[PDB]
RNA sequence: GUGGGAGAGGGUGGUGGAAUUCCCGGAGUAGCGGUGAAAUGCGCAGAUACCGGGAGGAACGCCGAUGGCGAAGGCAGCCACCUGGUCCACCCGUGACGCUGAGGCGCGAAAGCGUGGGGAGCAAACCGGAUUAGAUACCCGGGUAGUCCACGCCCUAAACGAUGCGCGCUAGGUCUCUGGGUCUCCUGGGGGCCGAAGCUAACGCGUUAAGCGCGCCGCCUGGGGAGUACGGCCGCAAGGC
């Protein structure tokens, strides 16, 4: 699947190395802590990557989830 | 006896068998039901007709004590899964809903032969 | 020296007596490492994604101190001895690699 | 780790006149640097064998140059010496 | 040299959360477990399932690739420090300072060895259940060495691209990682696939040659006996060359 909407169009010019960034960073994990693909995210492997990098800091730091609880179903 | 009305109830399901349980909201126990409990014993114990059946009894006992609302929570991937749950909602507990939530390790420790081989 | 910066996470159940304290360390033990506090930016209290310390929230701080590499594992050693602190984040400074701009 | 600064500093205190970057000597000297530095971090970390044979490289491209002046001109390579450390 | 870039390349310290096991408390009751079926096993001294807390060991989900780094073995939570290699642009410096490399020296997965420590999960041997004509096995329940750390050994492998290193030459297409540009595309470095000429027993290789050439090293000479015997060298030993 996944032929909607790349994480990227929606949103703007954003620092991909800024690990506070709550709001945006958010955007790019899915219905669990698990961080959205390249397919999903749509961004490069250099990008896609820092990404990542970033993420997890805002996991350590605790503005960010490690994991989330399934809903629905 | 204690009169709850609204708690939770968490399915474990299982390749072996399907366990329900119904705690109160702060999370403890009112009453459980599982493949055994209900009568299977052996490799019946993990059909999905079971869990039907199990599911029913973590329900009819919880009914008991007042229950009306639980919020459903799955843990395991187990044969008969998606079929508990089915029971629990059709059994006039209102399911406030479902979760998954099946633990998952972040690489933790060796399992065993049976489940190996890494990719 | 190099520019790091510096998150920092306390219990967020302080009044402002108790915490004004612990800040009296973070600058104070900061100095005595070299500090230089470039900037600094309090953000205050945050809803964790997790709890942390078993509390539903925390209290974060952040800074910009230009250190001696040599004394920063131990700038954080330091941090980390205080009892209402329980987060040292000391990340090293980089410039702002934007995306989609 | 070395800085600009005492890269630069080695450099123009070796150099055969102003505006020598690559003479057989700078390199020597700029190379003693970066060896005689490694050679402090392995004396700490043993068991960094990776980085040795960096080591084992920059001593071999040293000799080398080295090799090649006691050729050319048996000279500055008497001199390049009793200027660094070596022979000793 | 200068200015830039990428990276699970190495070493040391710290530190994050998920999971298993164990302990403590709550609540709760007759089973859980496991299999083709079962049994052994565990549970009313209260197990399983659920919630809270604690201890500890090991490994790092998603990102993750059909990706990257490394000479090879190999290398992925996050942070800092210490450190190796390498690529691009500038054309700035030296002026053949080059290639290869017997022997030497160093590194070298796993298993294994020595001393000390650690020991959650896993598990040779082993102890049991089951299956079977038998079962010294495949399946199940346990479990020691080991797996982990340090220090010292050991030196093997389908250690594989089964393809030694270096340099030049010889159509293209396409996908991809990383740098530069005047950024449709051109240009450099690396990873793939299809392919000219050509090569090849065939399969296949084909600017990442197995093509056309030069240099240096290693190696082969029918099968079995045999990677054995003898000798030597190495190792604490197993055992290695
Ligand atoms: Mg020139
Ligand atoms: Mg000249
Ligand atoms: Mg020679
Ligand atoms: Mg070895
Ligand atoms: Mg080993
Ligand atoms: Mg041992
Ligand atoms: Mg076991
Ligand atoms: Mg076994
Ligand atoms: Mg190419
Ligand atoms: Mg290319
Ligand atoms: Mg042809
Ligand atoms: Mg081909
Ligand atoms: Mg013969
Ligand atoms: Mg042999
Ligand atoms: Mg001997």
């Amino acid at each position: 699947p996944s032929r909607k909407a790349k994480v990227k169009a929606t949103l703007g010019e954003f620092d991909l190395r800024d690990y506070r960034n709550v709001e945006v960073l958010k955007r790019f994990l899915s219905e669990t802590g698990k961080i959205l693909p390249r397919r999903r995210t749509g961004l490069s492997g250099k990008e896609q990557r820092i990404l990542a990098k970033t993420i997890k800091r805002a996991r350590i730091l605790g503005l960010l989830p490690f994991t989330e609880k399934l809903v629905r179903k | 006896k204690r009169q709850v009305a609204s708690g939770r109830a968490y399915i474990h399901a299982s390749y072996n068998n399907t366990i329900v349980t119904i705690t109160d909201p702060d999370g403890n126990p009112i009453t459980w039901s599982s493949g055994g409990v209900i009568g299977y014993k052996g490799s019946r114990k993990g059909t999905p007709y079971a869990a039907q059946l199990a599911a029913l009894d973590a329900a009819k006992k919880a009914m008991a004590y007042g229950m009306q609302s639980v919020d459903v929570i799955v843990r395991g991937t187990g044969a008969g899964r998606e079929q508990a749950i089915r029971a629990l909602q059709a059994s006039g507990l209102q399911v406030k809903s479902i979760v998954d939530d099946t633990p998952v390790p972040h690489n933790g420790c060796r399992p065993k032969k049976k489940f190996r081989k890494a990719s | 020296m190099r520019r790091y910066e510096v998150n920092i996470v306390l219990n967020p159940n302080l009044d402002q007596s108790q915490l004004a304290l612990e800040k009296e360390i973070i600058q104070r033990a900061l100095e005595n490492y070299g500090a230089r506090v470039e900037k600094v930016e309090e953000l205050g209290l945050r809803r964790l994604a997790y709890p942390i310390a078993k509390d539903p929230q925390g209290y974060f701080l952040w800074y910009q101190v230009e250190m001696p590499e040599d004394r920063v594992n131990d700038l954080a050693r330091e941090l980390r001895i205080r009892d209402n602190v329980r987060r040292v984040m000391v990340v090293k400074s980089q410039e702002p690699f934007l995306a989609n701009a | 780790p070395i800085t600009k600064e005492e890269k630069q500093k080695v450099i123009q205190e070796f150099a055969r006149f102003p505006g020598d970057t690559g003479s057989t000597e700078v390199q020597v000297a700029l190379l003693t640097l970066r060896i005689n530095r490694l050679s402090e971090h392995l004396k700490v970390h043993k068991k960094d064998h990776h980085s040795h044979r960096g080591l084992l490289m920059m001593v071999g491209q040293r000799r080398r140059l080295l090799r090649y002046l006691q050729r050319e001109d048996p000279e500055r390579y008497r001199a390049l010496i009793e200027k660094l450390g070596i022979r000793g």
